[PDB]
């Protein structure tokens, strides 16, 4: 269909993102500088997010076969923005340490946060497809943007590899799935179906293919071996941004999609996501038990929280408040993620080169970095779902959403996990303040430990208080 | 066994098979007459036959699949990439509706003879020049398509008797004069004629991916080159010349004459234009030719959607 | 008078075999090779999926499609040729550092 | 299914046959016949290449069915071609396209 | 265009299965040509010229290109794995064929069962592709512009000598 001006105004922060990709590739043209660069990056998604509130000003409707911007939309838009914005930010300093091209890395940044724009308006399976392409080939130049560096290396080459096959994985179950119904939209995936004829086996099979493709990119079980590998090896402000940013876009459109789909609530895809998260819950938890590296645990970490989003998701087709339940718990998860691998950056940052070691070394992080050490600690008990933090209210609402729909292998499995997490996030959290024996002074590095507590203080304030949050959450409803 | 509808198509195809022979041999005296402006049909003939009784020699460390596969495509990628070009009406031997398509893909195969043949001449030296050549082709192949592409914006389809007939009027040659130019650059560059003769000259660590290839190869790289250009011109023709379009003399009197006009400007214009340098071709191709085939583009369309009303 | 079941298990044996061919090969670039085998499968079987129902979006699709294989081809083979520049070894299984 | 559709069918399947069996024929001739006795520029170049010739299918798709899209199609167009552009412009300014720096 | 189907069908699945278990790389490179030409011809037997002219012009013509370009260049003259041939072991490749085996009758069982009024064959032409791309599909356009550039700059960055 044609694009009304309306429509126009619908498409603000993709289209500031896309403009700011165009004007930072431009200046890097014209000058090769670090500061200007940034800052243009910077400035062009602050004025995403205040496009945000233009696009809230509007009303919610169908921008093309392809796009649809409702409350949804809004709020996947605003969480994929935040995390860009942080990336940013815990990127400058470490960029300031390396020695080759640093534009190129957040010119790379804008492109991905603009596939998550688009995964997050995304109601269409070619929408789907470039929005998840557009997130993944960018990460595969920013995991390996330190490429000198074996593991750095090492880590683009499976994540490039692996996410080549997914994709595959994913158009090929998009084929069938268009070979089965005739059209391409969410909410025609199925609705030429009647009479118990729901499960249609090419229709199962292209969404089967379909949850290959994404399950690989929500880090699920049996697609999960590339992400404690790629966390590790990856850059820490690209392990930032890919904990966060590609895996809340992602899963929001899986959501969408489940929630659209008249085959959404069929009874086999129904148990076979089931298995996935009960299995994502439990390997995750067993699996982060004798880490000592932080980033592979919370790798493994990011698999057993992306089930307990999956198990929100199961619920959906039977009660009504897991959209809020996975919106919650996606505002926690962004701002513990944040907080953990903003930490992880700032003690990494500036990069000492391919050659020097880049090993965290927690322990006894609080006697020469307090303000850090009370960041990790916060984040490591919102993480593991403690009260007073704004991870057990995501953990609440997972629970409750599942306890509703009488979903009682998923809630086990949810409380054996949780105790599991217990185990090695107070690991972690202790380790900070024992004795270690042995082993900044600008703005943007004290703009990262700004950022970083600034979510540990909103961790903790909605922890407490987190009736804003729901009502925000519940006031961004998609179209029904 | 009387029908006239076998007629017909035997009538088509004894026409294809005259256009296919007419521009085989127009291949090899356009060689003859170029190695005499810079009988003759005797001397052609006896040189065939010399390539032919001569020995064809395959290098021993050499694969010898590729080595045979590389004078195929160079010959039979624009040999085929003639058979959507109207050389009258009634005259053409496909009438395809993606055309200037077949056109693409016949030169993007096209790449390959070169990459090929210096892969399987077992030289160092050879896979640098034919690294070369293919950086060059590729560097010119990037714009051929858009350079056509004004002209398809003017006609609105891919066919190619749809663009001579748009052409009944003005000749595109006057509208889409920068998308003649660049195509003519671009069709110059993809055949390797001067001046984009030998990249290799550029350097004492290249060598001519032509050597090591004895006899009949040798003859069917050069015959290949010769009908490459023959098929270039009667696209530009077809294209930018009214294809068989004129006023008095029959139609393919007029298509005869535009195309040998454009063979004798190419012998022309090697004849007289110094080959620049490689940097310096690469450089033209990638920061001139491609933006101004792009703007003509803008250009075009812009003019056409103005003039309707 | 092509069946649709005919092409989809055509692009479904094209799929299978570079799946295949990703798997058994320790070459980078015969993974990258495969890679490429399905994802031309892939949109082989839009473009069928495509004119069965006879609509333009299968070819729209399989251009999205190729356009992802042409830019992942493009970083695939950076990466090899990385690889080859920093270990002059493309046995995948030697770039194998990280493990649980 | 016209006489002249499978006429011109017939036509280039005849083309294209005597055009590979004569070139085949020619090496079957003189084989038979006779008696007997690097550096990563070229990398980026071609990764361009490919690049922009999968932008120019975009045109090509768009170039075909100008007047049916309208002056909509048109602006569009324009800001395709204007990122095409300026990611040309990039690759020219840090030295991508430079081949003697 | 049935028997074009069928026959190029045909040779598309020899040619890849050639392709993977070959051991010189422009070998199995010209098989992959091969190959996607063969795929363009079952393209063209449907109607998809568009589609067709594309394998040939972007996947037949400018991807392998690519990667001829980094065979040749990487110069692979048999470096400890052709001397090998460890895919050619029973131990190796038995396993996953196996694998790719049950994944393709798993597919295959879901192909069949499902109701086929037949492909008309009838020619989509490139001037409708064009409408629909421009039209309903615009986005996808502008921001498949925008991942060419992010493959463009993160192969810019990894790809460069220095
Ligand atoms: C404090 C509690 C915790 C907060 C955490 C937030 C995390 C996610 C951030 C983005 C969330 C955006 C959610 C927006 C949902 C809006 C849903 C909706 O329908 O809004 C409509 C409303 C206008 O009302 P109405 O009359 O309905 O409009 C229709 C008229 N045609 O229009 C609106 O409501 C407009 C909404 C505009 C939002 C602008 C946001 C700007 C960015 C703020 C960032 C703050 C810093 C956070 C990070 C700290 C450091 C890490
Ligand atoms: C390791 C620790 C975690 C263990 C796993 C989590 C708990 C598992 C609980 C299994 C419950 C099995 C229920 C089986 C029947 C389900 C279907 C049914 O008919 O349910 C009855 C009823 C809903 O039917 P309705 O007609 O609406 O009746 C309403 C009035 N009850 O249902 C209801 O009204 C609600 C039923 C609630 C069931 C109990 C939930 C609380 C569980 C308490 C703790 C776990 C059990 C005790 C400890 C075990 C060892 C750890
Ligand atoms: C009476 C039956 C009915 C009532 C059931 C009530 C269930 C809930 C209350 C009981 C929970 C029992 C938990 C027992 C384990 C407690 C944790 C523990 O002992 O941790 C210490 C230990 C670390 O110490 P160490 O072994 O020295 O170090 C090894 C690593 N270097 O840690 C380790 O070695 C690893 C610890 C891993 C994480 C803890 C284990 C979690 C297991 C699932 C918890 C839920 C169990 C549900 C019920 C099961 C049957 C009773
Ligand atoms: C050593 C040998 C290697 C292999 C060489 C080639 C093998 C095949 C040779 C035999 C070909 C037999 C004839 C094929 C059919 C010809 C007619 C045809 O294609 O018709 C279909 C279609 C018609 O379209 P149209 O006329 O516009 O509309 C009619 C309405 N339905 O028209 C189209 O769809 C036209 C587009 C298809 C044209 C294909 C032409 C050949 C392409 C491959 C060239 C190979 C070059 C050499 C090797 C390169 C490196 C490997
Ligand atoms: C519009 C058509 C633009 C085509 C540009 C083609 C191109 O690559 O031009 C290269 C040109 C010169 O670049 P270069 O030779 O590297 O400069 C050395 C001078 N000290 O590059 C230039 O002249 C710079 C490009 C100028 C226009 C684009 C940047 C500004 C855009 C502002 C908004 C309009
Ligand atoms: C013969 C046994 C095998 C010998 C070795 C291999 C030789 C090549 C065999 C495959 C290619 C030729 C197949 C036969 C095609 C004959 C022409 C034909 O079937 O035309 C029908 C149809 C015409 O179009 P349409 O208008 O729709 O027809 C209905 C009429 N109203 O046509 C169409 O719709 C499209 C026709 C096919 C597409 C064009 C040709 C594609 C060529 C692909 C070559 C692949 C590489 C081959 C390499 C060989 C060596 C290994
Ligand atoms: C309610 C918030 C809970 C998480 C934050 C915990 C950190 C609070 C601020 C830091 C205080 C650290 C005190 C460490 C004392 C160690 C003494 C060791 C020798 C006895
Ligand atoms: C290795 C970790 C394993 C964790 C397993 C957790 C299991 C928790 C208990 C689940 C019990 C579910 C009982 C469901 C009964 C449903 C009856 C329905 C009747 C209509
Ligand atoms: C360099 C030119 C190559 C041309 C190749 C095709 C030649 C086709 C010859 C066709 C001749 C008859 C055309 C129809 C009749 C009109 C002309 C009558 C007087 C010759
Ligand atoms: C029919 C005549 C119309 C004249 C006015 C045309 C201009 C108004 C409509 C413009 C629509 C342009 C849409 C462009 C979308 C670009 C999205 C880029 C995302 C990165
Ligand atoms: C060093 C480890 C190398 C592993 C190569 C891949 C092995 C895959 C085996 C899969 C077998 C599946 C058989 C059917 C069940």
């Amino acid at each position: 269909m044609t694009i009304t001006p309306q429509n126009l105004i619908a498409l603000l922060p993709l289209l500031i993102v896309g403009l700011t990709v165009v004007v930072v590739m431009l200046s890097i043209a014209w000058r090769r500088n670090h500061f200007l660069n940034a800052t243009l990056s910077v400035i062009g998604l602050n004025a995403a997010l205040v496009s945000l509130w233009f696009v809230g000003q509007a009303g919610a409707m169908d921008v093309t076969p392809l796009m649809r911007v409702d409350g949804f939309a809004m709020l996947y838009t605003g969480l994929v923005l935040l995390a860009s914005l942080a990336t940013c930010t815990f990127a400058y300093p470490w960029l300031e340490g390396y020695n080759d091209n640093k534009d190129e890395f957040y010119l790379l940044v804008l492109i991905a946060a603009l596939g998550g724009i688009l995964l997050a308006n995304a109601n269409h399976l070619a929408s789907l497809f470039l929005g998840i392409e557009l997130i993944s080939l960018p990460l595969f130049g920013l995991v390996g943007y330190a490429f000198r560096q074996k593991r750095s290396l090492e880590a683009s080459i499976k994540y490039t590899i692996l996410s080549a096959a997914a994709s595959s994985f994913l158009l090929f179950g998009m084929a069938l799935v268009y070979a089965q119904s005739g059209d391409l939209s969410f909410v025609a995936l199925g609705k030429n179906l009647g009479d118990g004829m729901l499960n249609e086996p090419l229709l199962l099979a292209g969404f089967g293919l379909m949850i290959v493709g994404l399950g690989f990119k929500l880090s699920l079980v049996p697609f999960h071996l590339w992400t404690p590998d790629v966390y590790q090896g990856a850059p820490a402000p690209v392990s930032t941004f890919l904990a966060t940013a590609s895996k809340i876009a992602i899963f929001g459109v899986v959501m969408r999609l489940f929630l659209y789909a008249p085959v959404g609530d069929s009874e086999a895809i129904r148990v076979v996501l089931a298995i996935i998260a009960f299995a994502s819950i439990i390997f995750g938890n067993l699996m982060a038990l004798s880490q000592t590296n932080i980033k592979r645990l919370l790798g493994y970490s990011s698999i057993s929280h992306l089930g307990y989003l999956l198990v929100a998701l199961i619920a959906l087709q039977t009660g009504e408040m897991s959209m809020e339940a996975v919106g919650v718990y996606l505002a926690g998860y962004l701002f513990s993620s944040l907080g953990a691998f903003g930490v992880v950056s700032l003690m990494s940052s500036p990069y000492r080169g391919p050659d020097a070691d880049s090993l965290f070394s927690y322990r006894g992080l609080f006697w020469h970095r307090p303000i850090l050490a009370a960041v990790m600690t916060v984040m490591m008990l919102s993480l593991a779902g403690i009260p007073m933090t704004l991870g057990f209210i995501g953990k609440f609402y997972v629970l409750a959403v599942g306890v509703q729909a009488h979903l009682w292998w998923l809630v086990g499995a949810v409380v054996v996990g949780s105790a599991i997490g217990l185990y090695y996030y107070l690991r972690v959290a202790v380790s900070l303040y024992l004795h270690a024996p042995e082993q900044p002074s600008n703005w943007q590095y004290s703009a990262g430990g700004i950022v970083v507590l600034i979510s540990a203080l909103l961790v903790l304030v909605l922890g407490v208080w987190p009736q804003p949050l729901i009502s925000i959450v519940r006031l961004a409803m998609p179209l029904m | 066994w009387i029908s006239p509808e076998l007629i017909e198509i035997l009538l088509t195809i004894l026409k294809a098979v005259v256009i296919l022979l007419v521009v085989v041999t127009c291949g090899a005296f356009m060689s003859f007459g170029e190695r005499r402006l810079l009988g003759g049909s005797l001397q052609l003939v006896a040189d065939m036959i010399k390539m032919f009784f001569k020995e064809d020699w395959i290098p021993k460390f050499s694969d010898r699949v590729i080595f045979t596969l590389a004078p195929m495509i160079a010959f039979t990628s624009l040999l085929l990439a003639f058979a959507i070009v109207p050389v009258s009406p009634g005259w053409v031997v496909a009438d395809l509706n993606i055309g200037i398509l077949f056109f693409l893909m016949m030169a993007g195969l096209a790449v390959y003879a070169v990459l090929f043949a210096g892969w399987s001449s077992n030289n160092k030296y050879s896979l640098l020049g034919a690294m070369r050549a293919s950086a060059q082709t590729l560097s010119y192949e990037v714009f051929l398509g858009l350079s056509l592409m004004g002209v398809v914006a003017q006609a609105g389809s891919f066919n190619m008797t749809d663009i001579v007939n748009s052409q009944a009027h003005v000749w595109n040659v006057i509208p889409q004069f920068f998308g003649f130019i660049t195509f003519a650059i671009a069709g110059v560059a993809v055949c390797h004629r001067h001046p984009f003769d030998q990249p290799e000259a550029e350097q004492e660590l290249a060598d001519g991916y032509h050597i090591e290839y004895s006899g009949m190869k040798f003859g069917l790289f050069f015959v290949g080159e010769y009908i490459g250009i023959v098929t270039i011109s009667a696209l530009m023709v077809t294209l930018f010349f009214g294809g068989w379009q004129g006023p008095l003399l029959p139609p393919f009197i007029w298509f005869a004459l535009k195309t040998a006009f454009f063979m004798m400007m190419f012998i022309l214009i090697r004849a007289s234009l110094p080959r620049p340098r490689y940097d310096q071709v690469m450089s033209f191709g990638w920061k001139i030719c491609l933006p101004l085939t792009l703007i003509n583009l803008l250009v075009t369309a812009a003019v056409i959607l103005w003039q309707a009303q | 008078m092509i069946p649709l079941q005919h092409g989809l298990i055509l692009a479904a044996i094209l799929f299978v075999l570079g799946l295949t061919g990703l798997v058994i090969r320790r070459n980078l670039l015969f993974m990258l090779i495969g890679l490429e085998i399905m994802i031309n499968a892939s949109a082989l079987a839009f473009v069928v999926a495509g004119s069965y129902w006879g609509q333009t979006d299968g070819q729209v699709m399989y251009i999205l499609a190729i356009s992802l294989a042409a830019a992942e081809a493009s970083i695939g083979l950076a990466l090899l040729l990385q690889l080859h520049r920093r270990r002059q070894n493309l046995n995948i299984d030697s770039v194998s550092e990280m493990r649980g | 299914t016209s006489t002249e559709v499978i006429a011109h069918h017939w036509a280039f399947a005849i083309f294209l046959i005597v055009a590979i069996g004569l070139c085949c024929l020619m090496l079957v001739g003189g084989w038979f016949l006779g008696g007997r006795a690097l550096s990563a520029k070229f990398y980026l170049v071609a990764m361009f290449f490919v690049i922009f010739d999968v932008e120019a299918l975009y045109l090509f798709a768009w170039s075909t069915s100008i007047r049916e899209s309208g002056w909509v199609g048109f602006v569009e167009a324009a800001i395709f071609i204007f990122v095409l552009l300026a990611g040309l412009v990039y690759l020219v300014r840090i030295g991508a396209l430079d081949w003697t720096p | 265009m049935e028997f074009a189907f069928y026959i190029c069908g045909l040779i598309a699945i020899l040619a890849t299965l050639r392709v993977i278990t070959h051991t010189n790389p422009v070998h199995a490179l010209l098989y992959l040509i091969i190959s996607l030409l063969a795929i363009s011809g079952v393209f063209f037997s449907l109607g998809a010229y568009f589609a067709g002219a594309l394998e040939i012009i972007v996947y037949a013509g400018a991807i392998m290109v690519l990667f001829v370009f980094v065979v040749m260049m990487l110069n692979l003259g048999g470096s400890e794995i052709e001397q090998e041939r460890q895919w050619l072991k029973p131990q190796v490749w038995i396993g996953p064929a196996i694998l790719s085996a049950i994944m393709l009758v798993v597919i295959v069982y879901a192909i069949l069962g499902v109701n086929d009024q037949g492909i008309d064959g009838t020619p989509i032409s490139a001037k409708a592709v064009g409408i629909t791309l421009f039209g309903p599909y615009v986005l996808a356009v502008e921001l498949a512009s925008m991942l060419l550039l992010a493959g463009l700059v993160v192969a810019f960055h990894v790809g460069r000598e220095e």
